[PDB]
């Protein structure tokens, strides 16, 4: 089942500042009271991140190129953002990766799906509307796990496709800021590595409708792109990354 | 010292001759819990097996496979591998396993082989010439056979062309034995391709039904999810042992650690990027890795014209880990420590000197 | 592969020992100067300017 | 601890012996440097218990009896202001004996002038 | 091919840097001597013979 | 300017950093030598006319 959403309001996408966000732990190694310089796919400091809204009538679910990695920031209340759409052609010709969080659990599947042009979920005021796919033909990998999840919650995600490994880094942060990304430091812990072994070049966020036509719940999310660069990470006595230096930002940090 | 100096006479002094090593005593291999086993119980010991023209293919992936239980079972009458070794199945890793289960006749068990030509090989189940994996077969006369004849197991008898490897054909097209036109209508020279077996308990060995499971391995660029079991040993602490923790190997003394790791972190590094802390995978505890007490062995002697008495200095080595005296330079064996102070004759270090008068320090 | 690692680590150790010898020559010159200052400024009064 | 690596390392000859001998020469040269700098007197001089030097005060450079390290306040401040087969050999003269040598030199140059450097 | 060229050029550069360090030590000794002569011959009258 | 050469050169570690550090030390040592020899006065004296 697919439904065209035809009551949207046309608006150009926004842009905002990354500040010092997007940092994650590059490895599984504890470090104590030391400064570590590492070369990896990192998000640039103070960079231009693409800002998408869901407000009422805005409903931003496009398909964007994945590039070498995706930083996903989510200023979320009442759990509108539920998952992501991963693949190359997003049809039954190729093999696609599905990440969903419905009302019970999180399901990770690598199959040949027929995606709708406008995929979404829906909550009736109770979740009783699933319109994200129309078919599922050839599955190679299924994985059911524990659930990952004024704006009250801040959800940061890093997705990487390196040597057939899918790395998900995440961090939950309690914020109370209304509109933009807060300025601060929070290193993203590694959550789960997925043996997917598939080509991914495009991605798409999954939202949830509110029914009482349809109404879009108040949400905003941010997409940043990971680039190969050097960070100088500071590890405290307890071994958490408390500060970082982008070596290619300005000559002082160089 | 004479060997090191390449001379038969040794002048008075201290000579570093060798390098004391604390030899590793045990080997400790700690590997995490062997969970999420591959479902071989629902393939080898299922309720009803499939026919050979419609053999059931089960995909074994994202699990750890214990082939030792399968190999040590004595119920299997045939265990023949064509691309791997049976004793190295628990050591090698593969991307995925295809398990093909069917029932055939006892005389056709040899026909599941590379290069073998038969009715089952040409029309029912074909293996490639570069086949890797193992074919497992066992007798099932007590289960499949019926006194009225088990006709449920069908097999393809006729086809125009031979099979490609790992190709199924469940089609029921009427074969043309002759050249007469048949539009699906049976005649004198047009027969149905699928015939039923005659499994009965009064038949001897060779006509009894044999259940065959064929495991095929893929070694593509996908990650090797299917691996063999890991036999972790017990953990020994406070000794210079060879540790192997989740593929990270080394030599060290493993003591209890006060460093509180975050739960996602496994190893620990110092400033100089050397692994000095680690987490045991079996029990989530943090261990410090102190390097074993390596040291320099120095020989303190007067001239061989004077005397042949020597003393041995183990540099930076405590005296309990090797006329025994503990200095800040190390452990000195063979010198009597005295409370008097003299001029330095042979320097030991940290204010300690040795002289001959016996050897005193 | 071990031969490649051996020649790399041997080159590193030779580099370390060479620069340690150069720094040892510099420290020996500074220590000879310090012994000269100990003899001439502490154990006596020096007419040498500065 | 790899024995195959050491068997291949024996093909290169006595490089390791040369590196060890050069480091041993450096190590004994450091002790020789300290010996030439600080051990210029063979008599350990002491100041008198009464510090009557005609108004001249040497308490900041004479050893402090209250400190267990027997260092001067200036020397104590100086020591506070300085912060795989590898071994560190300790120096032959400890910091206490180097401080004792400097105390003897200070006592000689305070009580006896330059006469102790040229004789009795 | 680049591994052969890299180890040859790295050996050449290490040889050059070692020679430059030895010559810099010699020039530092000469400059310390020149500063001593500036202090003791120009800024004062020296009793030291020659 | 060959990037494959630099990718292979990074396998050898910090040899290049060591050589650059030694040359930088020599370069600042020359200025220290000139400073020690010639700048022995902080007053620029002038002869009478
Ligand atoms: C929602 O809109 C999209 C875009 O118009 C529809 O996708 C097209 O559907 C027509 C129907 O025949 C096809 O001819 C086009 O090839 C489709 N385009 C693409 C890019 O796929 C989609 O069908 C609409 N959903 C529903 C349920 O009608
Ligand atoms: C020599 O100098 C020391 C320190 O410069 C003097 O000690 C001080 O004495 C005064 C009064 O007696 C105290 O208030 C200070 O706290 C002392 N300072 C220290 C560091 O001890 C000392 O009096 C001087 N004279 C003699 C004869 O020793
Ligand atoms: C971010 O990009 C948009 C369009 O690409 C541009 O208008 C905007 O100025 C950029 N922001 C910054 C801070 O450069
Ligand atoms: C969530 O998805 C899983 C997998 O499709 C399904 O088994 C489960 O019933 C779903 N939960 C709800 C509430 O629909
Ligand atoms: C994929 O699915 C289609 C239709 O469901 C099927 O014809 C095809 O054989 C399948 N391919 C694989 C590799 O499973
Ligand atoms: C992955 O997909 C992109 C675009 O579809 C394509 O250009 C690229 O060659 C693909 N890579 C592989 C390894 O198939
Ligand atoms: C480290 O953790 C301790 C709690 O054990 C806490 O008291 C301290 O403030 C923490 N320090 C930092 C820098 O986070
Ligand atoms: C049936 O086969 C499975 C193969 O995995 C084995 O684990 C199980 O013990 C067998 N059952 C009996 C009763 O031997
Ligand atoms: C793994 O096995 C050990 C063996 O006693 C057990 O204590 C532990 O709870 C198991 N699970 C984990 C996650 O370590």
């Amino acid at each position: 089942q697919c439904v065209n959403l035809t009551t949207r309001t046309q608006l150009p996408p926004a842009y905002t500042n990354s500040f010092t966000r997007g940092v994650y732990y590059p490895d599984k190694v504890f470090r104590s009271s030391v400064l570590h310089s590492t070369q990896d796919l990192f998000l640039p400091f103070f960079s231009n991140v693409t800002w998408f809204h869901a407000i009422h009538k805005r409903f931003d679910n496009p398909v964007l190129p994945f590039n070498d990695g995706v930083y996903f920031a989510s200023t979320e209340k009442s759990n509108i953002i539920r998952g992501w759409i991963f693949g190359t052609t997003l049809d039954s010709k190729t093999q696609s990766l599905l990440i969903v969080n419905n009302a019970t659990n999180v399901v990770i599947k690598v199959c040949e799906f027929q995606f709708c042009n406008d995929p979404f979920l829906g909550v009736y005021y109770m979740e009783s509307e699933f319109r994200v796919y129309s078919s599922a033909n050839n599955c190679t990998f299924e994985y059911v796990s524990q659930p990952f999840l004024n704006f009250k919650n801040l959800r940061e995600f890093v997705f990487k496709n390196i040597d057939g490994y899918f790395k998900i880094y995440s961090k939950h942060t309690p914020i109370n800021l209304v509109r933009d990304l807060p300025q601060g430091f929070s290193a993203l812990e590694p959550l789960v590595d997925l043996p997917i072994g598939i080509n991914i070049t495009r991605f798409q966020t999954l939202l949830a409708l509110h029914r009482s036509g349809w109404t879009a719940g108040a949400a905003a999310y941010y997409v940043g792109y990971l680039q190969p660069r050097t960070f100088l990470l500071k590890y405290n006595e307890n071994g958490t990354i408390t500060d970082a230096v982008d070596c290619a930002l300005d000559p002082l940090s160089e | 010292t004479k060997c090191t100096l390449k001379s038969f006479t040794v002048e008075k002094g201290i000579y570093q001759t060798s390098n004391f090593r604390v030899q590793p005593t045990e080997s400790i291999v700690r590997f995490p819990n062997i969970t999420n086993l591959c479902p071989f119980g629902e393939v080898f010991n299922a309720t009803r097996f499939a026919s050979v023209y419609a053999w059931n293919r089960k995909r074994i992936s994202n699990c750890v496979a214990d082939y030792s239980v399968l190999y040590n079972s004595a119920s299997f009458s045939t265990f023949k591998c064509y691309g791997v070794s049976p004793t190295k199945l628990n050591d090698l890793c593969f991307t995925n396993v295809y398990a093909d289960s069917f029932v055939i006749r006892g005389d056709e068990v040899r026909q599941i082989a590379p290069g073998q030509t038969g009715k089952i090989a040409d029309y029912n189940y074909k293996l490639p010439d570069d086949f890797t994996g193992c074919v497992i077969a066992w007798n099932s006369n007590n289960l499949d056979s019926k006194v009225g004849g088990n006709y449920n197991y069908l097999y393809r008898l006729f086809r125009k062309s031979n099979l490609k490897p790992f190709e199924r054909d469940i089609s029921t097209e009427i074969y043309q034995a002759g050249s007469t036109p048949c539009n699906g209508v049976e005649g004198f020279n047009c027969y149905f391709p699928l015939q039923s077996y005659g499994f009965q308990p009064t038949y001897g060995v060779g006509y009894q039904p044999y259940r065959v499971v064929v495991l095929s391995f893929e070694l593509l660029h996908a990650p090797a999810t299917v691996c063999g079991p890991k036999k972790s040993t017990n953990l020994v602490k406070n000794k210079c042992v060879n540790f192997n923790f989740n593929g990270l190997t080394g030599t060290g003394v493993l003591t209890e650690s006060n460093k509180k790791f975050l739960p996602f972190q496994q190893f620990g590094r110092d400033i100089a990027d050397t692994t000095d802390a680690v987490r045991d995978p079996q029990t989530l505890e943090i261990l410090d890795i102190t390097p074993c007490s390596f040291g320099g062995v120095s020989v303190i002697t007067p001239g061989t014209n004077t005397s042949n008495q020597v003393a041995v200095l183990y540099q930076g080595v405590n005296c309990t880990e090797v006329n025994v005296f503990q200095t800040r330079a190390g452990c000195l064996i063979g010198a009597e420590h005295v409370n008097n102070s003299y001029e330095c004759d042979i320097p030991i270090g940290a204010g300690i000197c040795a002289s001959y008068q016996s050897i005193i320090a | 592969q071990i031969d490649r690692l051996i020649t790399g680590r041997l080159q590193s150790l030779q580099t370390y020992v060479t620069q340690q010898l150069i720094r040892a020559a510099e420290i020996r010159a500074s220590a000879n100067l310090a012994a000269t200052k100990m003899s001439e400024c502490v154990l006596g009064q020096s007419k040498r300017v500065d | 601890d790899s024995t195959e690596c050491s068997n291949l390392l024996l093909q290169y000859g006595s490089f390791c012996t040369q590196l060890n001998r050069a480091l041993t020469g450096i190590a004994v040269e450091q002790d020789k440097n300290t010996q030439e700098v600080f051990a210029q007197v063979k008599q350990i001089y002491k100041t008198p218990p009464i510090k009557d030097f005609g108004g001249f005060n040497f308490s900041q450079i004479l050893p402090d009896p209250s400190k267990p390290s027997k260092r001067s306040p200036i020397e104590d401040l100086l020591f506070n202001k300085v912060t795989n087969g590898l071994t560190v050999l300790p120096p032959l003269l400890t910091d206490e004996m180097i401080a004792q040598y400097t105390s003897a030199l200070l006592a000689g140059t305070i009580t006896s002038g330059w006469t102790f450097g040229a004789g009795p």
